[PDB]
């Protein structure tokens, strides 16, 4: 719904959260159709918890057993870098990805002593806390940019925004203070007015 | 830009000469108000765009008022009629 | 790459087939007339080509206000041609 | 009377038409409920269904209820509700418009709110200013599917459809613009017989094009400029000056 | 992503499937008195077949005319697998085309683990429980069944 | 209900008699569920109207089954309402006096009313009938918006 | 912020009502601007619920209800009011609307009353116009149709006809008050008038009908002392009897007015 | 050229305060620092 | 109010519950060659023999049927008078041994076709609207109905009057129904504005044949090249759609110019495949091309021709009838 | 040029637009504000001429040429009492410009 | 989408082969794809 | 004035809301889609409350009380996954150990293909 109030129907949603462009865009539906970090994580997450739901779903259709449900489960906690992208619109969780790797090396050379190789490790629990443990500090965030996404969608963009000086600015805003003072003192000391 | 102001004038007088010939045959086309660029653009002979009347001070104006009223009817009749 | 080669892209081409099948969305503007009137058969899609000239013929007397002989020349050649067509559909 | 029987259903929920309009471009927007990506092939359509009054009109709970407003789809000819319908299923009359004449100012017969200014396109519910009694009625020859008819012909069948449906002052018909204007006596009567008599066809049974009406653009019901016309401009000065008159004994009889 | 879709331009991929697709049918029928095959059949498979990377259908499906005596599964050049195990009347065979990279060039390996992977899902991929997947690398190019 | 799961223990003796009733109230559920598509918003409602109706019902069977014809055990009743084939709280109304017959729990739910009143369908028909009369009209409540109750005081 | 304004015709006679405010819920019909919304029924049980359309300052500007827009002291609406104004004072008064939404958000700030409104926002001037306004009350085929027209023939009680021709009609009467006045006379029928023919056809439903039309009091008709004269038309009409074209219903109507001026 | 031009005046902060904010939640109007220091009188 | 008031007034409701309710109420054809004298009060239904049309099997108006021979002497050979309403449709199995019969009495027969013997009979709780049978198997048949089901029966079967199976997923009425020449799948259209392709023997469609401006259609029939199928909907158009395995609708095979609405009129086809024709509720009988749908001809034979059929070898040979009652040839 | 109402409409139109969109750019240029109500006053629209120098003194008060100009704007159009109110008021702001009162 | 994106969304029926086919017998139809000359950037290669 | 606690509806009609709510091309859901895009901003929390309650390996079938839009727009889950400590550990140990012996035991482990569907 939010893709087709914009009008971008030339995108498509797919039911596991991917976004792909119908046709080859022009210039302008680029420009128009440049969604940004707050949708994508949205939509990101979204997928993170449409794998996790699928395979419950699995499970309960009776396609997997429940070690392998484990195994899918422990997997995809591991291999959100893989499976979902999530790092290109927020880098920082790279910590997130990184603790799951490391929590991934513990629990196999605690799990598969006297084992070998090959998949059935389910403990998924540890990887699973790291996710929750993000999505705490995610909500304020992604509240603040969803909500501010939707405002403009709603009440529109405010007419005033005040450009900051930034060092791109700072030569042209230092040579229009100069120019006005130069021409206040002018003005005032001249007797003719 | 003024290659631009040229061509603008050109259709401008195309528009303006094709509404004569209808006319002259009988076929009264109205003139086409421009598009506008936005969705709160003004048009502004539909309004005194930003009225601001003079502040009443104390003599009274009525009588020349009713005169001024009577010398933009007279012109507008005039221009209807005479071009 | 410009508009135009995106628009004549296979993609664009084939959902531009597929509306034209499943809901019989076609703009015409896109497609070239057809030069004789009489292989046309409906008079729905007859009084759109009608259409299409109606707009031709609005857009190039903007421009005739050589230029002017070879725009006259063209201007009452799609007279000519719009005749045919209100003749055929009331034929 | 209509005051004598429960109001028949017109249409049945599964015989309602779908929502989704004809295709005029490559997606369909699930907001705007229009398709996107390119627009061709006109919008407007013949409606499938007309009002027929002595037919379709009876009592619905809104009468019990104590309801001011008509039903929009029981003017369309399509409503699915039938005597259960909140809303009241007769053309308005003058016990209705007394009820109504409060509310009438500000809103339309069907409860709609009224604009400031018209459409560009003189279509829509109608200001709050102006308090119109006329209709504009054009399309005639698409309401026709393009049938060569007379003058007289036509506006014939113009006086038999809106003379159903209210109280009328006047009927003309204009052969040069090939248009005619239908002048109600109640405000509230061309507000119900606008949305009653667009989209429609003029044809009857009898025509031989009856078998296809369902295929052109049907009737153009608007709101209708004023008349220029001296004779009308005199007629409405005239008739201004007597609601005036009249309205100077209220004024006066209350202070 | 441009260099390697100027190699693979024009559909070359699912180009490349057909065409083994139809050298190993028409083979087949060269020997099909010698194996005792009643009839080859080409599938009409999904277009997206040829690069559907997670599920697969067969590609020739294959009568006997007489029973066949079956192995369990084993790779195309191990030499030791004996026919006493298993009987069937219908078999399958699975091309499978891959694009390998320096961790994964070894198509006997892949072979292996797409066929127990597909032949035992809940939900059965082909038309017997008996078959054979042939696997090409086309990076490395290698093959292996 | 509550799908069966290790999770929950066998039916008690006596079940296997109410099961006919319980399993076409179950398929009258089924069949409310599905989207039937309507396109206007008064037959939409009336159609979560029906679910409300049939929860009720089996809850009605259920209620007059244990405390009335006592024709069921504490431990019948008990695995019902664990797996909660009946409403627990809304059979804990039905056991209050002036609650005997009430048709749904949101109906009294003073908390989120406007007016912080009850449900209209709470008042007796003679006392709307005579405000009415009093009025000098017919009266204009049919079904309420929650549930299409038409009437649940229990003189009524 | 000020109060609503809302006329007691609007809130009814119920010792109380109750409001729902809702801030910035609702843009004025008037100015586009947002404004707080008010709305209330007359009663609970009132199936019409009734809210604020304009805003507070748009209403004071216009001296006007924000629920039906009638005048707030007057109880009439706005062309009405400043018409009546207008024949008190020679100058004439309008309330002037915008109609670029830019102008429409400008004029409704300036805090200055318009057209009529400051001559009915307090009582001496509004009660100084009633005053005044009581010394106001105290104050070419046509040589062909016209053998199809019934002309040559009258208004009669032996002749069976269930259709009837009307002429001298005054441009002023709607249809409606022929219908009705014959309604009357029947104690209660498909009319054709051309206005621009000055002349109509009347059908009724069956002989009867037409029967005891014909007896009541060629024959005349009364609208308001308009006289209207009838004949009975055995010969059927239709929309053709009166012309074609426009000029041909013109020249009919003056070929009827010389007519009944030798009649007369 | 034209289109390049210095400040004659600068735009008035007046035109800014004839309309209502827009709801707009910015990172640096988040809470912080919530408590005035006062000084020892 | 006392008490007992009160109880008088609760059974005064509508209901028994919260929800009882207290409101008040309660190649080319030219010219005709000859004509028989079929049903005269009107001939609902015609058939040629199905491999070869050497007779004309009819039924209509007067509760009956009947059978004529296309040569040597034009004459019925025998009548079927067991029926007690107008029939509905008609139908020869695919062995031509015998043919089905359905009427609006409820009543189902298959009647044998030499010698007039009534094989089985059924009676039925809804009015059949057609009747068909397998291309594999003569003992297989299909009844649509009124009531929103279509029953499934094999003769040889005795158990629930040898009902098979039944079809559900159809909200209202069916029209119409057809095997594939196959007889594997087959095809059903209803009076709710969908049709639907059905396995044989299997209660799920395939296929849902569903558009925004959909009419319904009441009569459905297969082309003789057999990769396609088509329908005459009530938009006085027909449709042509395809029956290889993606089942989508041809785009440009519409065929309009006949006045078809609120009458159960029949569509045939030419047995060389490249013509197709319909009838009209003022007597047009219409022809068209089927190659590029363009118009061939109307020929105003002497009312709606609500039947037509074509010979399976006699080239540019078409008959026609309906309320006239006469059955007239080309 | 002109010939009929309509076509001064549009001609109107598009001047006002050229005059208004200048003005919106640079309200500044008090000469272009001047010839503006000058333009007014040639289509004898004596409300939008004195509309434009009122807003024009409202963009600037002190500039004595734009008080000067409206003054003999009202009196030249015989509109004396308006211009008697215009110089008390110019007078009333400004009352050390010794060339409103001589004017 | 951004401008290197990777992948398209073909409709689930989508052959390319087909589409392709189709594509053709329309492209022979359109006016752009059939016009005379390309439009194209350029700096003049001398002074004229 | 007075208090008394969140009414529990049947779980069909929650269901039935869902199902409705799928294409929503009639002019009645416009104030449905408006709700639909406001609730957007809350489904972060929605997805934590969710995954937080996530059936553990030893239980089949988790049933949850939850919070829903009768518009259907957003299904919270509104419950809180309390854990005696020793006892969580325990099942997790359990879990553990049957997990090793059925990797040890187990001659082919087919793990899932991601997405699954
Ligand atoms: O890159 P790592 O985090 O270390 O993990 C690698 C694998 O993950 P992926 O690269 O995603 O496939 C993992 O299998 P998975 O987790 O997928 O089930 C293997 O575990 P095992 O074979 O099942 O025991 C690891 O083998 P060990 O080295 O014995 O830990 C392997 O390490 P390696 O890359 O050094 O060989
Ligand atoms: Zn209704
Ligand atoms: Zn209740
Ligand atoms: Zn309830
Ligand atoms: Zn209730
Ligand atoms: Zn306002
Ligand atoms: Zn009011």
């Amino acid at each position: 719904l939010l893709i087709h109030r914009k009008g971008l129907t030339y995108l498509h949603l797919d039911y596991n959260f991917n976004l792909k462009p119908t046709k080859t865009l022009t210039t302008k539906e680029r420009k128009k159709s440049r969604l940004g970090n707050s949708f994508h994580l949205m939509r990101e997450l979204l997928k993170m918890m449409k794998l996790i739901v699928d395979t419950h779903v699995q499970f309960r259709l009776g396609n997997v057993d429940a070690f392998q449900l484990a195994d899918g489960i422990h997997y995809i906690l591991n291999h959100i870098g893989q499976l979902t992208g999530i790092y290109r619109y927020k880098y920082k969780v790279m910590h997130q990805i990184r603790a799951c790797k490391d929590l991934k090396h513990i629990i196999y050379y605690k799990f598969n002593k006297n084992l070998g190789k090959g998949p059935g490790c389910g403990f998924w629990q540890p990887a699973w806390r790291v996710w929750l443990n993000f999505l705490r500090g995610t909500i304020p965030l992604l509240e603040r940019y969803i909500g501010n996404l939707i405002t403009r969608q709603f009440e529109g963009r405010s007419n005033e925004i005040v450009k900051t000086t930034t060092k791109q600015r700072l030569d042209a805003y230092y040579d229009l203070e100069l120019r006005n003072s130069v021409m206040d003192d002018i003005l005032e000391m001249m007797p003719e007015s | 830009k003024i290659r631009e102001r040229m061509l603008e004038e050109s259709k401008r007088i195309a528009e303006l000469q094709k509404r004569r010939e209808l006319k002259q045959a009988g076929i009264n086309v109205a003139i086409k108000k421009p598009k506008k660029k936005y969705g709160t653009d003004i048009d502004y002979n539909e309004d005194i765009v930003y009225e601001q009347a003079p502040m009443p001070g104390i003599y009274d104006t009525s009588t020349e008022d009713r005169q001024i009223k009577k010398k933009f009817e007279q012109f507008e009749r005039k221009v209807n009629r005479k071009g | 790459s410009r508009n135009v080669d995106k628009a004549n892209s296979v993609l664009v081409r084939f959902q531009e087939q597929q509306a034209e099948s499943a809901g019989g969305y076609k703009d015409y503007s896109r497609y070239q007339r057809p030069r004789n009137v009489s292989k046309v058969k409906s008079i729905k899609e007859a009084n759109e080509w009608k259409r299409q000239v109606s707009k031709e013929i609005k857009q190039k007397s903007t421009r005739i206000y050589m230029q002017i002989a070879e725009l006259n020349d063209e201007l009452n050649n799609l007279f000519k041609e719009w005749k045919r067509w209100q003749w055929h559909i009331d034929h | 009377s209509w005051r004598d029987k429960s109001a028949k259903v017109q249409v049945k929920e599964s015989e309602l038409p779908s929502s989704i309009p004809a295709q005029t471009g490559l997606t369909f927007n699930i907001w705007y409920n229009k398709w996107s990506q390119g627009f061709a092939g006109n919008t407007r359509f013949v409606s499938p269904f007309a009002l027929q009054p002595q037919l379709h009109s009876g009592k619905t709970r809104g009468d019990n209820d104590g309801q001011l407003f008509f039903c929009l789809f029981f003017a369309k000819g399509m409503c699915c509700l039938g005597p259960k319908c909140e809303y009241l299923h007769h053309i308005p009359d003058e016990e209705d418009i007394g009820k109504l004449a409060l509310r009438t100012e500000v809103l339309d017969c069907f409860g709609r709110e009224k604009f400031a200014d018209y459409r560009e396109d003189m279509g829509g519910i109608g200001s709050f200013r102006k308090k119109n009694k006329t209709l504009y009625v054009g399309g005639i020859d698409g309401a026709l599917n393009s049938k060569h008819l007379k003058p007289a012909q036509i506006e014939s069948r113009i006086r038999f459809v809106f003379s159903r449906l209210g109280d009328i002052d006047r009927i003309r018909y204009v052969e040069s613009k090939n248009c005619g204007f239908v002048k109600f006596k109640y405000q509230a009567n061309a507000e119900f017989a606008k949305e009653a008599m667009s989209n429609q066809t003029l044809l009857l049974p009898s025509d031989k094009e009856w078998d296809d009406r369902r295929e052109g653009t049907g009737l153009l019901v608007k709101w209708a400029n004023e008349d220029p016309d001296p004779a009308a401009q005199k007629r409405l000065q005239e008739e201004l000056k007597l609601e005036s008159l009249n309205m100077m004994v209220h004024l006066i009889n209350n202070n | 992503k441009i260099s390697l879709i100027q190699i693979f331009r024009a559909h070359l991929w699912q180009k490349i499937h057909e065409s083994i697709v139809f050298d190993i049918c028409q083979i087949l029928d060269g020997e099909l008195d010698v194996l005792q095959i009643e009839s080859v059949t080409k599938e009409t498979v999904h277009p997206r077949k040829s690069y559907k990377m997670n599920s697969s259908a067969a590609d020739i499906t294959m009568e006997s005319v007489h029973e066949w005596e079956v192995s369990k599964p084993s790779l195309l050049h191990e030499t030791n697998d004996s026919f006493k195990g298993l009987i069937t009347n219908k078999m399958w065979f699975d091309v499978q085309l891959r694009y390998g990279d320096y961790d994964s060039h070894d198509i006997s390996r892949y072979v292996r683990a797409k066929f127990l992977d597909y032949t035992t899902d809940n939900v059965s991929m082909y038309p017997s429980p008996t078959g054979v997947m042939i696997g090409i690398d086309l990076a490395y190019n290698m093959y292996d069944a | 209900p509550r799908i069966k799961t290790r999770r929950s223990k066998p039916a008690p003796d006596g079940f296997e008699k109410i099961k006919p009733t319980l399993t076409d109230f179950e398929i009258q559920l089924r069949d409310a569920q599905k989207d039937k598509s309507s396109k206007l918003a008064a037959k939409s409602n009336e159609q979560l109207w029906e679910i409300m109706q049939l929860h009720h019902q089996r809850s009605r069977y259920i209620y007059t089954l244990y405390y009335k014809r006592k024709a069921i055990s504490k431990d019948l009743y008990d695995w019902l309402i664990k797996e909660k084939y009946a409403d627990k709280l809304l059979i804990a109304k039905w056991r209050k006096t002036g609650y005997e017959k009430l048709c749904c729990l949101r109906c009294i739910q003073k908390n989120e009313t406007n007016n912080g009143s009850t449900c209209i369908c709470r008042v007796p028909r003679a006392q709307l009938e005579e405000e009415a009369r009093k009025k000098g009209t017919q009266v204009s409540f049919h079904q309420c918006v929650h549930c299409g109750c038409r009437g649940c005081a229990s003189t009524d | 912020e000020p109060p609503p304004n809302i006329c007691e015709q609007c809130l009814g006679d119920e010792a109380n009502i109750r409001m729902t405010k809702i801030p910035q819920g609702s843009e004025c019909k008037i100015c586009t601007l947002p404004f707080t919304l008010y709305h209330f029924k007359t009663s609970k049980r009132s199936n019409n619920i009734i809210k604020t359309l304009i805003c507070v300052r748009c209403a004071t500007q216009r001296n006007i209800c924000q629920c039906c827009m009638l005048d707030s002291r007057w109880h009439i609406p706005i062309q009405l009011r400043d018409h009546l104004i207008s024949l008190v004072n020679e100058e004439n008064v309008m309330t002037e609307e915008a109609k670029n939404d830019m102008m429409k958000r400008f004029l409704s700030l300036k805090n200055v009353k318009l057209g009529g409104a400051q001559i009915t926002s307090d009582p001496s001037e509004a009660d100084n116009i009633v005053d005044k306004l009581k010394n106001i009350l105290l104050r070419v085929d046509i040589s062909h149709i016209l053998k199809k027209l019934p002309l040559n023939e009258s208004f009669l009680k032996n002749p069976s006809t269930k259709s009837f021709f009307l002429y001298n009609i005054d441009a002023s009467i709607p249809e409606w008050k022929i219908t009705d006045t014959v309604s009357q006379l029947l104690g209660i029928l498909s009319l054709i008038v051309n206005h621009k023919a000055k002349c109509g056809g009347l059908r009724f439903q069956s002989s009867e009908l037409g029967e005891r039309f014909v007896s009541k009091i060629r024959g005349v008709l009364l609208i308001d002392r308009f006289r209207i004269f009838i004949i009975p038309w055995s010969s059927g009409f239709s929309a053709a009897s009166f012309g074609t074209n426009t000029a041909e219903n013109i020249k009919l109507s003056l070929s009827l007015n010389k007519l009944i001026q030798l009649e007369l | 050229t034209t289109s390049h031009r210095p400040q004659l005046e600068a735009r008035s902060g007046a035109k800014a305060a004839a309309y209502t904010p827009t709801g707009i939640e910015h990172a640096r109007l988040l809470p912080g620092h919530t408590t005035l220091k006062y000084r020892k009188f | 109010f006392t008490k007992s008031e009160l109880k008088r007034r609760r059974k005064t409701r509508k209901g028994d519950g919260p929800w009882g309710s207290w409101s008040s109420s309660d190649y080319l054809p030219k010219k005709v060659i000859r004509n028989y004298p079929g049903h005269p009060e009107g001939t609902t239904a015609l058939k040629f023999l199905p491999k070869t049309g050497h007779l004309i099997l009819s039924g209509g108006n007067d509760h009956t049927i009947k059978i004529w021979d296309f040569y040597h002497d034009y004459e019925c050979l025998r009548d079927f008078q067991g029926h007690n309403k107008p029939i509905k449709a008609l139908r020869f199995t695919e062995d031509c041994q015998s043919f089905l019969s359905s009427s609006f009495d409820r009543s189902v027969k298959i009647w044998d076709t030499e010698t007039g013997k009534v094989k089985t009979r059924l009676h039925l709780n809804s009015t059949p609207a057609d009747v068909e049978s397998r291309p594999t198997n003569p003992h297989e048949f299909i009844v649509g109905l009124s009531n929103s089901k279509i029953l499934h029966y094999d003769d040889r079967v005795s158990e629930n009057q040898g009902l098979v199976q039944t079809y559900d997923h159809h909200l209202s009425s069916i029209l119409a129904l057809k095997y594939f020449p196959d007889g594997s799948k087959f095809i059903s259209s209803s009076e709710d504005k969908t049709v639907r392709i059905w396995e044989n023997q299997i209660n799920v469609p395939i296929k849902q044949i569903s558009d925004t401006a959909q009419h319904s259609m009441p009569f459905l029939n297969v082309h003789p090249s057999q990769n396609y199928f088509c329908a005459q909907s009530m938009d006085n158009r027909i449709y042509s759609f395809s029956l290889k395995p993606k089942y989508k609708r041809h785009p440009k095979k519409i065929f309009k110019g006949h006045s078809s609405a609120g009458y159960g009129i029949s569509l045939a086809f030419s047995g060389d495949g490249r013509y197709i024709c319909s009838g009209d509720s003022k007597s047009r009988l219409f022809t068209w091309d089927w190659n590029t749908s363009r118009l061939l001809n109307n020929i105003k034979i002497p009312k709606p021709i609500t039947q037509v059929d074509w010979h399976p070898q006699e080239t540019s040979k078409v008959i026609c009838s309906g309320a006239a009652g006469k059955i007239y040839v080309c | 040029d002109i010939l009929d109402l309509e076509e001064l409409r549009e001609y109107q139109r598009r001047k006002r637009t050229e005059y208004e969109g200048y003005l919106k750019r640079n309200r500044l240029d008090m000469g272009q504000w001047i010839r503006y109500a000058q333009f007014e006053i040639e289509q004898h629209d004596m409300r939008r001429a004195r509309s434009i120098f009122e807003r024009a003194l409202l963009v600037d008060s002190s500039f004595i040429p734009l008080w000067i100009r409206y003054i003999d704007a009202e009196l030249k159009v015989k509109c004396i009492n308006h211009a008697r109110n215009l110089m008390n008021r110019a007078i009333s702001t400004l009352p050390r410009v010794d060339k409103l009162w001589y004017k | 989408s951004e401008r290197k994106a990777i992948n398209k969304y073909y409709p689930p029926d989508y052959n390319p082969l087909e589409a392709e086919k189709l594509s053709r017998k329309m492209a022979k139809k359109l006016k752009t794809m059939n016009k005379s000359h390309a439009s194209i950037r350029l700096m003049t290669p001398f002074s004229m | 004035n007075l208090y008394t606690p969140k009414a529990e509806m049947p779980p069909e009609h929650l269901r039935k809301i869902i199902n409705t709510h799928s294409d929503m091309a009639s002019k009645m859901y416009n104030t449905d889609k408006k709700a639909f895009l406001g609730a957007l901003k809350y489904l972060p929390h929605a997805i934590l409350k969710l995954l937080e309650n996530m059936p553990h390996p030893w239980e089949q079938a988790k049933e949850v009380k939850v919070l829903y839009h009768t518009s259907g727009a957003i299904t919270f889950v509104n419950e809180t996954p309390r854990v005696i400590e020793p006892v969580y550990t325990a099942q997790w140990s359990a879990t553990w150990i049957a997990m090793r012996r059925e990797k040890r035991d187990r001659t082919h482990f087919k793990r899932m293909r991601f997405p699954p569907f």
